[PDB]
């Protein structure tokens, strides 16, 4: 089957330019059958249309370009049909433009239409490429305690870059009841995550609980003792 | 805009239908997506199936509602389904997605623990309320935050549910505040909706 392959930088600094190329194989972008364009998906969120365009060989005019209105002012999409490539350029980016970007082939009322073509559905998707937007340099985490039948306690692991961090408890001696969550990318362009463990309430006065945070990209390890609150 | 329910579920072999409201024309489509993978078109033009898509998937629509039916649910039908339509002259929009769970274990309501900002974070001039949501199934929730009795939208980040070691699901949600915001309100709440229940936990700056 045909393939759409995205290429381009996976990390772009804030207010700078996000550029991607899509290389089409096994089909020709110079057909009047389809539009070519882009869709993105922020981590943990839904799909968002970016836009699509057409430029086919014909005896009439076939140049059409449609953009998502909320992106248009900083959006350029283009086709180089001889190279069988589609291009995306998004300027003035912020962390909020962090997303998996998908090359997309759109069908609909395209070849035969009334008034204007109406590409409506994507029948071929690229694998997708994750582009993270942050101006951060490598930075180790700050670690704060989430202080506590059973009780939950944890560590809030803040403001690090890039991914990933890993977390253990009591140098690995505490594994039962542990859950470490996925990170969130914050508007600062830094990540945070939490790690939690559920333990017996009766152990809080007498058992020591330390989270061990490893951030290999910054060669940082942080150990944080989590104590019961004074109230 | 297109609106979909957050979650749908059924047992293997059963039929399920998920709705998408806000549609109009016949340029309705449906996509299936697995974690960490690209969506796949399963229905286009209301009821047409691409080659290779099982006849177990069908589409219908009435007026301002479109529906995807999956008959004979199979485990690997589990995933997130997006509806989509052409709107205006030539725009494409998407629904927010429905997580379709193919039931493989008992339903379980979430346990919710809400941590106030730590003294140490407040001393660092930041404040994060941490709402930790655990031991639930199906793995889909919606999280809302309140300041006193008022909805709060800004400063909220929520992770996608993922499996715990015991194979139930957990999720996390964060409300970022300034220390002044935290101290100036009577309380803050994390409200977690799961299937037909809501569980709300509340914390206060004046209480421990």
């Amino acid at each position: 089957q045909p393939q759409l392959q995205e290429s381009g930088p996976g990390l772009v600094e804030a207010s700078e330019t996000l550029s991607l190329t899509c290389t089409v194989s096994g089909d020709s972008t110079g057909r009047c059958n389809y539009f070519w364009g882009w869709v993105r998906q922020p981590p943990g969120k839904g799909l968002e249309w970016i836009g699509s365009l057409s430029h086919c060989r014909s005896y009439y005019n076939t140049d059409w370009t449609y953009h998502n209105p909320s992106l248009k002012s900083r959006l350029t999409i283009s086709l180089d049909t001889p190279k069988n490539q589609v291009f995306l350029r998004l300027t003035s980016v912020t962390a909020a433009d962090t997303a998996t970007y998908y090359c997309a082939r759109f069908g609909g009322e395209v070849l035969v239409y009334r008034d204007w073509p109406k590409p409506a559905w994507v029948d071929l998707w690229g694998r997708g490429t994750l582009v993270t937007v942050s101006s951060a340099s490598t930075k180790g985490p700050s670690v704060f305690p989430l202080a506590p039948g059973t009780a939950a306690l944890g560590c809030l692991v803040k403001d690090y870059f890039p991914e990933p961090v890993t977390v253990s408890w009591n140098s690995g001696a505490l594994t039962s009841g542990v859950h470490t969550f996925p990170a969130v990318l914050q508007s600062s362009g830094l990540y945070s995550l939490s790690s939690v463990v559920t333990v017996p309430s009766s152990s809080l006065g007498t058992q020591t609980y330390i989270c061990n945070v490893n951030h290999k990209p910054s060669n940082t390890k942080v150990d944080k003792r989590v104590e019961p609150k004074s109230c | 805009a297109l609106t979909q329910p957050p979650s749908a579920s059924g047992s293997p072999g059963q039929s399920i239908t998920i709705s998408c409201t806000g549609t109009s024309n016949n340029f309705v489509s449906w996509y299936q997506q697995y974690p960490g993978k690209a969506p796949k078109l399963v229905i286009y033009e209301v009821n047409k199936r691409p080659s290779g898509v099982p006849d177990r998937f069908s589409g219908s629509k009435s007026g301002s509602t479109a529906s995807l039916t999956v008959s004979g649910l199979q485990a690997d039908d589990e995933g997130v389904y997006y509806c989509s339509s052409l709107v205006g002259n030539w725009d494409v929009i998407f629904g927010g997605g429905t997580k379709l769970t193919v039931l493989g274990q008992p339903k379980a309501a979430p346990s919710v623990t809400l941590f106030p900002p730590s003294s140490e974070e407040l001393q660092a001039n930041k404040a994060t309320l941490v709402c930790l949501i655990s031991d639930f199934y199906p793995g889909a929730v919606t999280v809302a935050w309140k300041a006193d009795s008022s909805p709060v939208k800004a400063g909220v980040e929520t992770t996608t549910p993922s499996k715990q070691s015991n194979n139930k699901y957990a999720a996390s949600s964060y409300l970022s505040l300034t220390p002044e915001q935290w101290k100036s309100h009577r309380s803050y709440s994390c409200q977690v909706t799961h299937e037909g229940s809501t569980v709300e936990k509340t914390v206060a700056p004046t209480e421990c």
